[PDB]
């Protein structure tokens, strides 16, 4: 992303949809709803807080933060040695390995009996009240305010009180500022794209960045001169 | 020499292979542009290998 996450309050996103004579029954309670299905419904990495937790594994398990909504790793402690998915079927089930992982819910279940494991993953930036802390991207703004317009429009388009060609122009707007809030937030700036160069050029691939933490992914490649 | 007194010199003995009271232009120096341009095209070949 070429620009900076900065942060305002929701109601920034009350401001601007009130404009509308249209979208004056809308609300904070609202908002919420579906500013966190405009999160979802998008997935951009951009717009979630990275944050490094270590948690105890009691035998094959784990208790998961409160906050959490994905993980980027999970790692050993003591080693720092990186998990993968695990594709076993019957982990911590005796009869009569390298290291792996699995999460559904509160719980992490590793192959591993008792360790620490250090669990890099994303949550939402939160307001002082607890709420979410959207960005003030005009791009991100206009499309969250597009996307609430076009619900608001499609319900009363189910009761029959918005034309059709209303909510045809509604769906049209927001389709291409959704595009391009996507296109916003995921094309690299020029840091990201000297990273995904010395990514992309190596006469000796290296292959193995998942065992650290993607730390050397972007790691410019020497060769000696002989 | 025998009749001049005046011709004598050291021991050191050479010649500069030139052309008509120049400096030598040698192989080498007519070789190295041409190693030059090689070294420039491969090392365009070895970052288009990386790549």
């Amino acid at each position: 992303m070429v620009n900076n996450i900065n942060w305002v309050k929701l109601p920034v996103i009350l401001d601007r949809l009130l404009r509308h004579p249209l979208l004056t029954d809308l609300n904070l309670e609202t908002a919420i709803q579906y500013t966190l299905d405009f999160i979802s419904a998008m997935g951009l990495p951009n717009v979630y807080v990275d944050k490094i937790e270590t948690i105890d594994i009691k035998e094959y398990r784990g208790e998961l933060p409160c906050d959490l909504i994905s993980i980027n790793q999970v790692r050993l402690h003591k080693n720092g040695i990186a998990l993968r998915a695990m594709t076993d079927n019957f982990n911590a089930y005796p009869t009569h390995g390298e290291p792996s992982f699995k999460t559904q819910g509160r719980v992490i279940f590793t192959s591993i009996k008792h360790e620490k494991v250090d669990i890099s993953y994303k949550a939402i930036m939160l307001d002082d009240e607890g709420l979410p802390l959207i960005p003030d991207n005009p791009i991100f703004l206009k499309t969250l305010e597009l996307y609430i317009k076009k619900e608001w429009f499609t319900i009363l388009f189910d009761m029959g009180k918005i034309s059709p060609a209303v909510l045809n122009n509604t769906q049209q707007e927001y389709a291409f500022k959704a595009g391009q809030c996507n296109n916003e937030f995921v094309i690299p700036s020029v840091s990201e794209m000297e990273a995904i160069t010395n990514m992309w050029n190596q006469l000796i691939p290296r292959v193995t960045e998942f065992r650290r933490g993607f730390k050397n992914l972007g790691d410019k490649e020497y060769i000696r001169v002989h | 020499r025998l009749n001049n007194p005046s011709r004598c010199h050291f021991g050191i003995v050479g010649s500069i292979y030139n052309l008509n009271d120049s400096r030598p232009f040698s192989l080498v120096d007519m070789m190295k542009p041409y190693n030059y341009l090689y070294d420039a095209i491969h090392d365009r070949l070895n970052k288009a290998i990386a790549s």
